[PDB]
RNA sequence: UGCGAAAGCAGUUGAAGACAAGUCUUGUCGUUCGUUAAAAUGGCCUCG
């Protein structure tokens, strides 16, 4: 977070999930926002073993929800569509190594 | 009787080599449109391999 | 034999006080006490009298050198335990307390009474060896 | 409302539901606006089976209100905590805890249940796929439990540490979501 | 006080439950119908026909062979055609069955590898077969009863083919040992026809291979639902072919699936006991699409094979069976909440042994194996083995016991019984008119004359064929559904005085010297049990109700059925066992015993009695002095050696262990 | 003989402290 | 010492009749195996006392029908008698010395 | 032990310390007899389950293969 | 429950009210007065 010292946090929990991912080596984050409370928070993104993506909550690490494809997921990524005044969906792009997206 | 139950064994042969050539028994084809159809072994099996792992733990 | 579990039986019936008496008989054997007990003991009455008899004498008198009256009380736990605790009466079991406390002193006689034993065993053996 | 046993209001401090002898019926109701306004029987709610058992079974010993007011969980001294949905009141057994569940607080976007009792091992339930998250060996039995953030960002826990029957000894904790450690004892 | 003999060196084990079918489709809306049937599979061959009205009643068994089993189980109700029963026997070979008769009406080779899955589209005219070469094979029934032709094949490949589901009759969903879900087109005028548009793979075990057990579509949302080994169940978008949401909730492997008629509820179960229960009833998972695990119920011991939903406006049914060899029984809405029922492993609704009051001897006849108790302390005195396949349906006694019949759908044999040294000598009878004779049903007049009934219902008289005329009986549409209620259930010969009950509710008494028919009785209800009184001159029958009716052999009905039918004891309607037996008492004629699966009654008919859930409601119509114990079951067989001698015959694997936490 | 009666006396207050397949039977109706 | 130790664990956790429940004769030989032993050692003795006690009191049906049970049980009255001596004279021997003395 | 101060007791009445010179045998001593108390115990209790429970097809088979070859 | 040492020594449990079940008889109490006075198949993280 942001200078005696530095406010570091290590995020360890998957919330039941563990087998799904390896390691967290590929992340992304992106934001996301709640439409029934309009709020907006961070997201973790994460690649797992199997055409896994997990979700986490950037703050509190929380598990919120997972994404899964068929085939290695090899590269995913992120695209923003505005909605209205105040308002935005985040849309999760994932591919395939063949090429299904 | 160990020695009849042997020979009731082989009695029931539907294969027998004279010569060069293997000779085979044949049923009547009336008598097995009478039986029914009958099971696969080794589906059965490969069924109770199946339900006797370990993961399941039968015990 | 028959004719004193006759008379028992009879005593037990007709709530005599001479059961006591019958109890202490010499012609007892402890076959007989184990045939007794689960051939003419069928009622949850006759049990409680006996076992109330023998607890109170006992009690009085924990220290008697007649075996019987416990002899008759061993097999009586033994072999009519689950009746007997399905006995609910408030006696009863104030009994058990009072043959419960009077047995109870005597555990804790006992393992002053070996070792004092042993003091005697041993002196025994000096003045035999000095006799010799 | 009259005889009421217990009582309960939203994290949003805006929806209340407390239980009446009115054996029993739950109602909730909306506080500042007359949006909500419900009750039934505690028996449509009550299983048959726990009918039949002892009172345990149907004695409760929590209950949470979702914030926008579609679920209730109620707690039992059983250990029992069951869902219901207030829109058509379709119930949900979530049981892990072996003894009496002693607090119940809903997240604040409700997808996930806080719970806590006897077993003195806080209980993260993950109600889409029923999952849960486990944080044991804590000082006390649980008597509450509360999401405190704007996103959930700290946990309030409350502990009894009952060995010692002569006093309530109250112990109240603050712990980080990100990392479930011990931010204020 | 009168003797009891409590037997239980007879020993019967049902064969497994293999496979579940309910006969028609659940409309909550509809009234159930008259015809509603399960059939349930099982691991001996036999095929098991229930009524769930009137609780739960047997109405007819076929029965099986040899290393035979039922692997699955398929109906086809069309509308105005007989109700058809098809089976997949573990073997390349699709048999569909003669309900009017219960043998096979025709065998069909899948021409493909050995089957595993056999399913029914929502049209009802095509059957698609899961091979164990990974072929599918598509069969059109629509041509009529009995009628079987290869429609096409879907592509070959290399997994075999565990389940199978439709989609309308668009497209066909199959579950594979590949641990791969693989979804092809049935759209026939589509140049896809046949084609696997899309396949999908669940998560795969690390150390062990990954079987799709079952897959089941859901139209209302339009998912598949999948249970795998991994006992996790995942839920797919058809449209779209991909993983909606999943639940590792079983321990062990997910076997079998089924839904609710609305799609609100999904019930999967399997090795580890217990049925799970997921739910999408709320109206925000509904518009989410997101569903909910709601619950789960241990109630069997062993692993479950078979489940099977049903719901009407009357009916509401989850039934449950597997290695426990047991039916349980629930409410779908009310699984969580609702009570249940766990059926009798056996219910002797067709009697397997027999009892000789001369010579004191018992004879049980199971897998074509018939044993001889003696009974002075019970001697096995004879144990008898026949060569066919198939099992013996049933087997009379003469009243010497010198004479005893076998009895075989293929064939019946006679061999007499001769005692030497305390073993009795048998020597089979040559009669051919008795060996090309199908035999459902063999009873003695004495210890020379036999009646048999044929699996044709041609009822006619043996010496050791005299055939009697049987009243024509009219038919219904009940009937046209379901054949074998006009056949002859229950058969009963006594002095010379024949009764024939069919399930229909028809009672008829046959003169046997005369050979001549007429009728008795017209019940609405099944009949489970007749008896014949010749000192009261009366017929005793049992409905599926448990009403007991007496007639007079020409009132038609006797004083005292008229003033106690519906006076019954509360014993005796209270009962969810039907009755299965009665037999009269030596000492006493007037007295008659009676006796279910697991209770015992005797009811005096010279004195009259005190006048003081999981079932259909039975809104529709069903076509179109005092002694009872429970204390002894369950109960094969009940029956008196002499006056003051009863005999009662009882009942005396490995499982999921499912630890049971105590403090 | 103390011993013997102490003995005895504790095993007495340790005493306080502490389907067929064929069955003949002949039932009344 | 180990075995006595998880032996000590289970009965300060409580858990004694609940280890016993679920137990038969063959899974029961090894307890007593051990117990026939235990009784000599001085500091097994009292531990080896509890789970006898209870398993008496929690199999006496079982035993009944159990012939191979009773020879276990037999041979421990022998030897649990054969302790019994050893304290007894031990007792004589404290005594004795307590009289020199 | 019971020979050697039997025989020796005299003597060992006339040795300035016993109890520093036999701390270990009257250590040693004292275990053995704690379990005389509860040891008996048990046996009241395994006597009492001691006395409760003490006082407490070819030849005949026929077959039809075996009789149609003879 | 009281005293006492740990051992133990003394004593204690009643009246209602409401409801559920049978069919007048029984049970229960998130209810009162008075007396020193077992059991819904449900086990405790990640951070190698």
């Amino acid at each position: 977070d942001l200078s005696q010292t530095a406010k570091i946090e290590k995020f360890s929990r998957l919330y039941g999930h563990e087998s799904t991912q390896r390691s967290f080596e590929n992340f992304k984050v992106a934001h996301l926002q709640n439409s029934q409370t309009n709020s907006v928070h961070g997201i973790v993104l994460l690649q797992g073993n199997n055409g896994w993506i997990n979700i986490l909550h950037s703050t509190s690490g929380l598990w919120l929800m997972g994404c899964k494809i068929e085939g290695v997921i090899t590269d995913f990524c992120i695209d923003y569509q505005p909605i209205s005044r105040g308002k935005f969906r985040t849309i999760l792009i994932a591919v395939n190594a063949y090429g299904e997206v | 009787k160990t020695k009849k139950r042997k020979t009731l064994k082989n009695l029931r042969k539907d294969s027998v080599k004279r010569g060069k050539f293997r000779v085979q028994l044949l049923s009547t084809t009336q008598d097995s449109k009478t039986l029914p159809p009958k099971k696969e072994s080794s589906i059965i099996r490969s069924k109770d391999r199946w339900l006797n792992r370990k993961a399941l733990n039968k015990g | 034999q028959v004719e004193i579990a006759n008379i028992l039986s009879s005593h037990l019936e007709a709530n005599s006080t001479e059961i006591l008496d019958d109890l202490m008989s010499g012609s007892w054997t402890e076959p007989e006490i184990k045939k007794f007990i689960l051939t003419k003991i069928n009622t949850v009455d006759h049990l409680s009298k006996i076992f109330l008899t023998i607890s109170k004498s006992i009690t009085q008198n924990p220290w008697n050198e007649e075996n019987l009256l416990p002899l008759w009380l061993k097999w009586l736990l033994t072999l009519k335990s689950g009746e007997l605790n399905s006995i609910k009466d408030k006696h009863t079991k104030k009994n058990c307390k009072h043959l419960k406390s009077a047995l109870r002193s005597s555990e804790e006689i006992l393992p002053v009474l070996l070792g004092i034993q042993g003091r005697l065993e041993m002196l025994r053996r000096q003045a035999k060896l000095r006799e010799d | 409302w009259h005889n009421v046993i217990l009582s309960n209001i939203s994290s949003n401090g805006k929806l209340l539901a407390h239980m009446c002898k009115d054996h029993k019926s739950i109602s909730v109701v909306s506080l500042f606006d007359d949006s909500v306004n419900l009750s039934f029987p505690l028996g449509s709610i009550l299983s048959s089976q726990t009918q039949s058992l002892s009172y345990n079974t149907r004695y409760v010993s929590s209950m949470a209100i979702d914030n926008m007011g579609q679920q209730l969980a109620v707690g039992f001294a059983s250990g029992v905590i069951s869902i219901v949905s207030l829109a058509d009141l379709q119930i949900r057994l979530l049981k892990w805890h072996i003894d009496s569940v002693l607090s119940l607080s809903f997240s604040h976007d409700g997808s996930y249940l806080l719970s806590g009792g006897w077993e003195k091992v806080m209980s993260l339930w993950q109600l889409e796929t029923n999952s849960q998250q486990f944080l044991p060996r804590l000082n006390g039995i649980i008597i509450d439990c509360q999401v405190l953030g704007p996103q959930g960002n700290y946990y309030s826990l409350i502990l009894q540490m009952t060995e010692n029957n002569s006093n309530s000894d109250y112990q109240f904790l603050l712990l980080n979501a990100s990392d479930l450690t011990s931010k204020l004892s | 006080r009168m003797i009891v003999h409590r037997c239980r060196f007879v020993d019967f084990t049902p064969a497994t439950i293999t496979s579940l079918a309910f006969s028609h489709k659940s409309n909550i809306n509809k009234l159930t119908p008259s015809d509603l049937r399960l059939a349930i599979g099982r691991s001996n061959g036999n095929i098991e026909i229930w009524n769930p009205r009137n609780n739960w009643f047997q109405e007819m068994v076929i029965e099986g062979g040899k290393d035979r089993s039922i692997e699955g189980l398929c109906w086809s109700n069309v509308n105005g055609e007989s109700l058809r029963l098809f089976s997949i026997g573990g073997s390349t070979v699709v048999t569909e069955w003669d309900l009017a008769t219960g043998l096979p009406l025709r065998n069909y080779d899948c021409n493909s590898g050995v089957i595993w899955s056999i399913s029914i589209n929502d049209s009802q005219d095509k059957l698609s077969v899961g091979c164990d070469n990974g072929t599918v094979v598509l069969i059109d029934i629509s041509g009529g009863p009995g009628v079987l032709e290869h429609d096409t094949i879907l592509m070959r490949q290399e997994a075999r083919v565990l389940t199978l589901a439709w989609k309308k009759d668009d497209f066909v969903i199959g579950g594979c040992s590949d641990g791969r879900i693989r979804i092809w087109s049935a759209q026939k005028n589509d140049e896809n026809m046949g084609r696997l548009l899309h396949t999908m793979k669940v998560d795969k075990a690390k150390k062990e291979s990954t079987l799709v057990w079952s897959v089941i579509y859901l139209p209302r949302t339009d998912q598949i639902a999948s249970g795998d080994s991994t006992g996790s169940i995942k839920f797919w978008d058809f449209q779209f072919a991909t993983l909606n949401q999943s639940f590792k909730a079983h321990d062990a492997d997910v076997l079998c699936l089924t839904t609710d008629t609305d799609n609100n509820y999904v019930f999967s179960a399997g090795v580890d006991r217990k049925i799970f229960q997921f739910s999408q009833n709320t109206n925000k998972s509904q518009k989410n699409n997101r569903w909910v695990n709601s619950s789960n119920r241990l109630l069997h011991g062993n692993d479950i094979r078979a489940i099977c939903a049903y719901q009407s406006k009357g009916a509401d049914f989850l039934v449950s069976g597997g290695v426990e060899k047991t039916l349980v029984i629930n409410s779908l809405t009310s699984f969580s909440n609702g009570n249940y029922r766990k059926m009798p492993t056996v219910e002797p609704y067709s009697k397997n042994v027999l009892v000789n009051k001369e010579q004191r001897l018992v004879v049980s006849w199971s897998e074509s194996t018939v044993k001889i108790w003696t009974m002075g302390n019970y001697k096995l005195v004879c144990k008898l083995t026949l060569k066919d396949d198939q099992n013996i349906s049933t087997c009379s006694l003469s009243p010497d016991g010198q004479v005893l019949v076998v009895g075989r759908p293929s064939t019946t044999k006679v061999f007499h019984l001769q005692p030497v040294g305390n073993k009795l000598k048998v020597t089979k009878l040559d009669n051919d008119l008795l060996l090309r004779t199908s035999t459902k049903l063999v009873k003695f007049i004495d210890n020379s004359k036999i009646v048999i009934c044929s699996c044709e219902d041609d009822v006619f008289i043996v010496d050791l064929p005299q055939e009697v005329e049987l009243l024509e009986v009219t038919s219904t549409k009940s009937s046209i559904k379901v054949p074998y209620i006009n056949r002859i259930n229950h058969l009963e010969v006594d002095q010379n005085i024949a009764v024939i009950s069919r399930g229909c509710g028809v009672v008829d008494i046959l003169d046997l010297k005369a050979r001549i028919s007429k009728p008795l009785a017209r019940l609405n209800n099944f009949i489970t049990a007749v008896h014949i009184n010749t000192s009261r001159k009366s017929v005793v029958v049992i409905t599926a109700d448990n009403k007991i009716y007496e007639f007079n052999m020409n009132s038609v009905l006797t004083q005292w059925s008229k003033n106690n039918t519906d006076n019954l004891p509360k014993e005796w309607k209270t009962l969810k066992e039907n009755c299965v037996g009665i037999f009269s008492d030596i000492e006493n004629s007037s007295r008659l015993w009676f006796w279910g699966a697991t209770w015992i009654s005797r009811i005096d008919f010279d004195v009259d009695f005190p006048i003081n859930g999981l079932t259909i409601t039975d809104e529709s119509n069903f076509m179109n002095h005092f002694f009872f114990t429970d204390k002894y079951k369950p109960l094969l067989f009940v029956d008196l050696i002499s006056s003051n001698e009863l005999a009662i015959i009882e009942r005396n694997q490995k499982a999921f262990i499912q630890p049971k936490l105590v403090f | 003989k103390q011993v013997e009666i102490a003995e005895r006396n504790t095993e007495l207050w340790n005493l306080i402290d502490t389907l067929p397949t064929y069955t003949m039977e002949y039932l009344d109706i | 010492e180990l075995t006595l130790t998880v032996l000590q664990e289970l009965r300060k956790r409580g858990k004694v009749r609940v280890a016993l429940y679920g137990r038969d004769e063959s899974t029961l030989e090894p307890l007593l195996n051990w117990c026939l032993k235990g009784i000599e050692d001085v500091r097994s003795a009292s531990i080896v006392a509890d789970w006898v006690a209870v398993v008496l009191e929690l199999y006496g049906n079982t035993l009944e029908s159990s012939p191979v049970l009773q020879e276990l049980m037999i041979d421990l009255k022998t030897k649990v008698r054969h302790e019994i001596h050893k304290s007894k004279e031990a007792q004589r021997i404290e005594g004795m010395l307590q009289l020199l003395t | 032990v019971k020979w050697c101060l039997i025989i020796h007791g005299g003597y060992l009445v006339s040795i300035p310390n016993l109890m520093s010179t036999l701390s270990s045998l009257h250590s040693t001593l004292k275990r053995r007899s704690d379990l005389l108390p509860r040891l008996l115990a048990l046996d009241a209790r395994l006597d009492c389950t001691i006395n409760k429970f003490k006082t407490l097809e070819d030849d005949v088979e026929y077959n039809e293969e075996l009789d149609d070859a003879g």
